[PDB]
């Protein structure tokens, strides 16, 4: 009843990313109504992104094979390797950056939709000065190890740190390093706020990255008030629409997503959730959000023995709080219509 | 000039760099301080992931600009 995305070999991350973008209606309509130019950058990708987004919506089939998309997708410098496991949040920044760079219409859409501004402020203890600046962001990383929830993380992200010792300030108006307390906080929050629960630590004895599997919860409705520049120094309540789960260890894994249907008003008003796993989309009972995304330990009845959960949320998607008509290229609809007729 | 770095545990550190330093230099200098091998690191300034081979100047990052250290939960 939803259309999935065929795995080309190792495009777990890509399916998770495309489907979440697809399910945010502002961005679906944004990709649809994007006006093709001649010297616009990533023309082939926006073009292939449109066919995919239309096929996802109007096709009668189970899955869209994203190969036409992937054969023209370029990452860093070289073309995309469909056999290379990748970090979902990395591919997410890659694609959001491209879409931003396509047309100034899209850039203003992407920045307003996914972009935010941190203001972090340095104040000197042995001086008379202050240097608060600005930072742009798309995704907010959250500490997971030794944290019980995302409220604890944000409390640490917006903490009052003390620049001292080996990490002294260098007051630019004083040519000397100074005791300073710096703290970040959010000035402009995006409409779609993304978090990156970094579930890994680098082990110093074994020289190796180590995936973090401890319990880490996040609310269904989030209140961002205590981390806004108005509270320190419109609405800040958000609703969880998406979780990107990573299953596996630090050497590699597999991806899948629990996305909320915020389009169909009846599905949205009754909290209907769906599991997007590559070529497979199935309904999802939100009662098991905690089990499937929070981590911790499970028990089973092996034969009783308790292990650590290696499947947990790597990325969260919240929409700010406040029946969609999509305008899609009629030439594309007849494309999908011709194919639909066989099934 | 000195930049800020939010490391893997959220610790803010400082780095004395010159804008004509390349990214691989920064990953080497990051290895010097917080001890993480340069090839496992991604560095995200102001949303744009800095890629190996370009210049710290090519991204227009100056004093008090913050670099973000992450690894790859590469699934
Ligand atoms: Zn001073």
């Amino acid at each position: 009843r939803f259309v999935g995305l065929t795995n080309l070999g190792a495009t777990c991350y890509l399916a998770s990313t495309i489907q979440q973008l697809y399910m945010i209606p502002e961005a679906r309509q944004a990709v649809f109504t994007a006006k093709y130019s001649e010297d616009m950058k990533h023309k082939t990708t926006l073009l292939e992104l449109q066919k995919m987004f239309t096929y996802l919506m109007e096709s009668e089939c189970k899955a869209y094979n994203p190969r036409p998309f992937c054969k023209t997708y370029t990452m860093d410098k070289q073309p995309l390797n469909t056999g290379e496991q990748k970090d979902m949040t990395e591919f997410f920044t890659d694609l959001i950056t491209k879409i931003e760079e396509m047309s100034p219409e899209l850039k203003n859409t992407v920045k307003s939709l996914f972009g935010g501004v941190i203001t972090n402020n340095v104040v000197s203890l042995d001086c008379e000065h202050v240097s608060q600046t600005a930072e742009e962001f798309y995704t907010v990383r959250c500490q997971v190890a030794d944290m019980k929830n995302i409220y604890e993380s944000l409390d640490e992200v917006t903490i009052k740190d003390t620049l001292e010792g080996d990490n002294m300030y260098t007051c630019s108006h004083c040519g000397k390093k100074v005791r300073a307390e710096k703290r970040a906080c959010f000035k402009k929050l995006p409409r779609i706020l993304s978090f990156n629960t970094m579930r890994y630590t680098f082990n110093m004895v074994t020289m190796m990255k180590e995936k973090v599997n401890t319990h880490f919860s996040f609310p269904l409705r989030l209140d961002m008030t205590p981390y806004t520049e108005d509270f320190l120094m419109e609405s800040y309540e958000y609703d969880l629409i998406g979780v990107t789960v990573h299953t596996g260890t630090a050497d590699g894994g597999h991806y899948y997503s629990f996305i909320r249907d915020i389009v169909n008003p009846h599905a949205y008003k009754n909290n209907k959730w769906y599991l997007f796993n590559d070529a497979e989309v199935k309904p999802f009972d939100s009662a098991q959000l905690a089990s499937e995304c929070f981590g911790g330990e499970m028990t089973t009845k092996t034969y009783d023995f308790s292990f650590e959960k290696t499947h947990s949320a790597y990325m969260l998607f919240y929409k700010r709080m406040e029946e969609y008509k999509f305008d899609v290229s009629s030439e594309l609809l007849e494309w999908i219509w011709h194919d639909n007729m066989q099934f | 000039m000195q930049i800020f770095v939010k490391t893997l545990t959220g610790k803010t550190i400082t780095l004395e760099v010159e804008p004509s330093d390349t990214i691989e230099n920064v990953k080497a200098k990051i290895q010097d301080k917080e001890g993480i091998p340069p090839d496992q690191q991604r560095l995200i300034f102001a949303g744009k992931q800095l890629e190996d081979g370009r210049t710290l100047s090519d991204y227009n990052i100056q004093k008090e600009s913050t670099l973000h250290l992450v690894l790859r939960l590469r699934g």
